[PDB]
Order: structure tokens, then C-alpha cells, then sequence
């Protein structure tokens, strides 16, 4: 489970 | 449906989750918008939580890894195709 | 060691994995999996955000804490 914040 | 969203270059006020290397969206390799800040740039561009990102400036990310999708979104307006609803 | 890392918001992109509701890092912690190719390093455990504890947070709780309308991160590495 990987998220990215941009 | 499938929508074309124009998104500024990256901040954008969004988080994405998912990818073919494997959350409550879908159910499932897709990359999804998991959160948008209400007045951030992503929200104003018409992106929505739950949107499945299908392509980014012609790059097919329907089966992409999480980091493939992100790189696409961060290459230095973006044209996104999303599936929703 | 544990470091406080200040980042000006306008530095581009942060990827994380982990969380308590649950990679090669670490733990129950939240870990930096990527930084756009400053200060933060892959494998950093994120302990707090703007002084708010996330040591035991869920993945989505971490994300919401990182997704803030300067950003301060307390991290442990190694």
C-alpha cells in the first residue's frame, strides 16, 4: 500500500 | 464514464494510491485519487476522490506501478483521462 | 538518529508506505518510499508532522497529515 502526496 | 481533466504541473493538493504492485477504491491494479484538498489545485481542476487515472499525457497508466504513475504526473497543463462513477 | 526536517511548500513529491492498519523498510511505522529525484531520505520513518504524532497512525491518517493546505517532519532513519 503506497500513496503519494503532490 | 471517462473524462478528460486538465491538471496543472505540480503543490496540487492531492494524494494518489494504488498501482499494479497493489485502500477502498476499485475492488485491482489501478491508480486512484485518494484525497483532494477542497480548494487546492486538483479540486479546482475537476479531479475527484475515487477517480481512476487511466492516462497522463498519452502514457497509459491503467496497469502502471504506483511510481510509474507518479513520475508521469510529475514530468516537467497535463491531460488526464480518468474513469469514474 | 531522529531529525526535524523543514520543507518549503514551494520538495515536490513524497511517497509513503506503511501504517498501523497494515515493504523493505524498518515496523508498524510510516516510511518514506520515495522523494522526487531536500533533506528527507528514502527509508526515513515519519514520526510527526507539524508536531502531530503519526508514529501509530494508519496509512490514510499519515496521508491526510502529509496532505496539508512550511511542512515540518520529524523522522527517524536507520
Amino acid at each position: 500500500l503506497e500513496s503519494s502526496i503532490i | 464514464s471517462v473524462e478528460e481533466i486538465r491538471l496543472p504541473r505540480a503543490p496540487l493538493g492531492l494524494s494518489i494510491v494504488g498501482g499494479s504492485d497493489h485502500h477502498p477504491f476499485g475492488v485491482e491494479p489501478g491508480v486512484f485519487i485518494s484525497k483532494v484538498l477542497p480548494r487546492g489545485l486538483a479540486a479546482r481542476s475537476g479531479l475527484r476522490v475515487g477517480d481512476r487515472i487511466l492516462a497522463v499525457n498519452g502514457q497509459d497508466v491503467r496497469d502502471a506501478t504506483h511510481q510509474e504513475a507518479v513520475s508521469a504526473l510529475l514530468r516537467p497543463e497535463l491531460s488526464l483521462l480518468v474513469r469514474r462513477d
